[PDB]
Parts: structure tokens; C-alpha cells; sequence
């Protein structure tokens, strides 16, 4: 999981 | 005689170690995942979710695996499907690490990038599409909904937990990704060995979506910097009836509490680890909670 | 219960792992020491020595730790100074990794960086002055000869082997950068449990200095690219006296070993691994050996 | 252990 939708 | 037939079957048997900078007189205990192949906690169910995909015959010689993680389940699904014998294509947004990248073709992945606007959804997108072209041929095993991902925790984790406290353990906390560590977790003290403990579940400030959706509040995801928790939606794996607690954590916060891990403890950990250690710290501090035994996952290493 | 006090006492019991594209038959099993805090064996006696120099007390509240080490055991002393509240200084020739700087600064090392060109000379040269200057505040450790470097070898890594196979291992093969590792599990299997196995140290091609000094030829140390062995002298935490063979092998070939054990193996193992398991595999397919348990020392992860 | 004495 890095993004499942959003990550910076 | 203890000779694991391939790395797959090391996972595991990660240790429990007393933190002396947070809490109240030793009540927050970590599990260090980091000590793992691959380095995190993914590890059990890059294995599990390949094992049981074999065992049901969904996995076979001559199937590939496809899948879209831009985490840790990559690397996991890496080292999984070089040591079981199996071409893997992982999908990802391109605006993704070269240390990344360059591990996972060291691993032996066919990489697809996607558009980097386009994020996670564009690498899902093209996961689905690749499947769509030969159903017989690639086989998706998908973290975030597939019941091998908790189930291992149940077998596994949760155990190795109780086991190590003597049945103590009164509290756990757990950044939520997926939600599969919490879940396995918790059936497993809970349900299997019948002891009523507080299960916590963290997320970022900046995406509360676990917290929006239990309060009937409009659901409101975000960016953040906690790399393995805060998806901007709930995952299937996530059973919200066995979450007690949830404690939302900012991402400089996390990430302070992760450089104090490094350099107060001694433990390299990652910046949900930090996450993690800052909302056990808060419980460990209330009264309710200064006689309780407080286990954390710590999921992986630094970065 | 098994909780830790804190991450110092979490080191070993690192698995055993088959090899399935090397040896034959499956007579070449893997120890993994990647598994372990700071992530490499030497997280083993950057404890020990730590530990001893406190029973001895050499070390005590207000001395400080100063050392010269440019690899896994700057690492490992930084992991235990910050585990158990000490002070540590680290010298190393500047021609370092911003990512081991940026590592050790995090895990709070004071680093003092030597000219480039002096390289490790320059680091020890400097180390010895700071120590030489306060003598009653600074204490040295010294890997190369300190035998708490060897012994928690023969008190760990060498069980622990020899329990995982039954009593059932034959022959250990480890690469050599202090000697502790091969000496401290020989002493353990020879003279301890009492079985008469082979041992065998590794050394770059590059630089055999131990292969030249046994046969009573000129020693004539080179550069090489296997981190962690080949330091261009025999240091006395090198037992030669149970020493039963040495092997040499190139940077190129441990490089290309490392790279197939992660594509083939799942194994996420550094460059003197691939050494380690290069000379293995040789022994491994000579017939006096193909009946025989070969274990084999996978000293560090990636990089 | 980076150099006893020489590494690259």
C-alpha cells in the first residue's frame, strides 16, 4: 500500500 | 529439524519489545514486522494469499499473477513469487520510487507505470484491463478484499501475541491499510482465545475516513505522508464490529515519533510505525489505560 | 512471557532456509542474519560488546563510545547506544553514503568524517586521538579483536545452527571481515556439541590474503566490491586454528550470486552473501560433499 | 566493516 487512493 | 522449505514459510515469530521513552512504566510493548522477509508485515500475506490461491487451484503452473499495489504488498508478492516459481506484473503510477522500482525488477517483476496524475486509480485501470485480455492466464489476488490477507493474522500474528504476553495482552493498536493485521488480530485473541480486549484502530488526521464513516459524518479523504495506512476509503478486510477504538495521528507527528523510535530506542522503524506509537502513547496515558497491557504493530522498517 | 527489555536483547534466532537453484539435492541451507535489528549479523556483537564492556565495567553511565567501523557495525553500535542510553561517536573516511550518513545521524551517531583519500587508516588515525584526549570519557571497542565478538557466536549463531538441523550440519561456510561469525559457531559445533564439521572461511580473489598467509606466500591486499569481508589483513578475531578451508571468489560473481538470490530465491541478501553462497555452491557439487548439510552465513540484506 | 583496510 502506497496509495489505496492518496498518499504524498 | 527447523529448515524452511522456501523464504516464504520464515514469516514471522516477530518480536515483542518494551518501549522505554512512551507509555507509563513499560505498559506499550511493540512487534517488530521489519523483522521479516521483504522487511514488513506484508510478508504473511503475500505468502497466505499465493498459498491459499494454490490450495484452492486458482494458482497453478503456467498462471501469472497481476496486481496494482505501489507498497509493500509488491515486494512481498516479489520475493513470494520468486521463491514459489511464478511470473508476477505489478501496475503502479510511475511517479514511484527508482529504489522501488529498481528492487522490484531486482525481484524479477515485470513493472507496468501508469500516468502519474492518474495515481492508484490509472494502476488499478490497467491491472483489470491486463486480466481482462487472458482470464486464463493472470490470476489478481487484490489486498484489500481478499479474506487470506486477515486470515493469516488470525493464524499467525494474533497467536504469536498472546503467546509472548501469557495472555495479557489488554490492548492492541494497529494502523489500518487494508485493515487485515487488526482484523486477524483481533478474531484471534478475541474469538479463538476468548479474551475481551480493546482493539484500536489509527489513521491520518488528514484522511479520517474511519472516523468520518462510524460518527455518520460525510466521508472526506485526503493526502498524507503515512505511507501504509490512509487509503481514502474503507477496505473489505477492515470488520468494523471488532474495532473498539479509533485514533486518528498527523503526519508530522508520525513522523516525529518515528525519528524518536530511531534515536531514544534504538528501533528502525517506518513512518506508520510512528503513526502507530503515537496513538498507543495517548491511550497509555489516560488512567483507564496505565495498568493495561498495550501491544503495537510496528509494520515495517525505516522509509 | 517473552517480552524484551529493550531491541539490544532481540538479536538472533535467525531462520534456516533451503536453496532450491543452488547445490544439490537441497544440501545448501541459508541462515539469514539480515533478520536481526540494523538488519545484518553484526547487530549480534555491537550488543555483546556493548554488554560485556557493562560486566567488566569498562562502560559505565558518563563514559561515551567512540569507534572507526565504515559498514553493518557503525549500524549495529548506533542501534545499541541508542537501545541502552549511550553516547557514540563514529569516524569513517567522508568517501561514505550520504544514506549511511543520513542513517547513523538518525539513529543520533556524532559523525567525524576523514579525508577521502586516507580512507580507513585516516578514520582509525582520528578515532585513537579522541580517545587519547579523554581518556577516563571515551571508551573503543575495537570489532577486529575484541573476543566479545566471537564469543556471542558461540553462544548464539552456533546453537541455534546446531539446533535448527538436529545436531545434522556438516559444514559452514562464512565469509570473513573480523573472523567472529566462523570462529565463534566453529568453537560452538567443534568443541562444544563435539562434531568433527567442516569450516570454511570466504575472501575476495581480489585480496586472499588468508589463502596466501596459510600457504606462506607474500600477503598482497587489493580493492574489491564485497562490503563486509576482504578488510587486506588476518584479524585476530580470526581463529585460524579451526579454520578447515578457504575459498576465494570475485566481486563480479558475488555480485551476479546475489542478484539470482533474489530472482531465484526470494531472498533479499547483500553482496558478501552472494560470495558466501558462490563458494557454497562450489563445495556443494564436488561428490565428497554432496551428502553432506552445508550451511552457509547470509551476513547482511540488500546493499 | 566498509574497509579492514581497502573496499570500493
Amino acid at each position: 500500500i502506497g496509495d489505496g487512493y492518496e498518499f504524498t | 529439524m527447523a529448515i524452511y522449505a522456501d523464504n516464504s514459510y520464515s514469516i514471522g515469530n516477530t518480536p515483542l519489545v518494551r518501549l522505554k521513552h512512551f507509555g507509563h512504566n513499560g505498559n506499550v510493548v511493540v512487534k517488530i514486522e521489519g523483522r521479516n522477509p521483504s522487511y514488513s508485515v506484508k510478508c504473511r500475506i503475500g505468502a497466505n494469499m499465493v498459498w491459499q490461491a494454490e490450495k484452492d487451484g486458482t494458482l497453478t503452473k503456467g498462471k501469472e499473477i497481476v496486481d496494482a499495489t505501489s507498497g509493500n504488498t509488491g515486494i512481498a508478492l516479489a520475493y513470494v513469487a520468486a521463491a514459489r516459481g511464478y511470473k508476477l506484473t505489478l501496475t503502479m503510477p510511475e511517479t514511484m520510487s527508482l529504489e522501488r522500482k529498481r528492487l522490484l525488477c531486482g525481484l524479477g517483476v515485470n513493472l507496468v507505470l501508469t500516468e502519474g496524475a492518474k495515481g492508484m486509480k490509472g494502476a488499478i485501470a490497467k491491472a483489470e484491463e491486463i486480466v481482462a485480455s487472458d482470464p486464463s492466464r493472470y490470476v489478481m489476488l487484490k489486498q484489500f478484499e481478499n479474506p487470506a490477507n486477515p486470515q493469516i493474522h488470525r493464524e499467525t500474528t494474533g497467536p504469536e501475541i498472546w503467546k509472548d504476553t501469557d495472555g495479557k495482552v489488554d490492548v492492541v493498536v494497529a494502523g489500518v491499510g487494508t485493515g487485515g493485521s487488526i482484523t486477524g488480530i483481533s478474531r484471534a485473541i478475541k474469538l479463538d482465545f476468548g479474551k475481551q480486549i480493546t482493539s484500536v484502530a489509527v489513521e491520518p488526521v488528514e484522511s479520517p475516513v474511519i472516523s468520518q464513516t462510524l460518527a455518520g459524518e460525510e466521508v472526506k479523504p485526503g493526502p498524507h505522508k503515512i505511507q501504509g495506512i490512509g487509503a481514502g476509503f474503507i477496505p473489505k478486510n477492515l470488520d468494523l464490529s471488532i474495532i473498539d477504538r479509533v485514533e486518528t495521528v498527523d503526519s508530522d507527528t508520525a513522523l516525529a515519533t518515528a525519528r524518536r523510535l530511531m534515536a531514544e530506542e534504538g528501533i528502525l522503524a517506518g513512518i506508520s510505525s510512528g503513526a502507530a506509537v503515537a496513538a498507543a502513547d495517548r491511550l497509555a496515558k489516560l488512567p483507564e489505560f496505565a495498568d493495561k497491557l498495550i501491544v503495537v504493530i510496528l509494520p515495517s522498517a525505516s522509509e
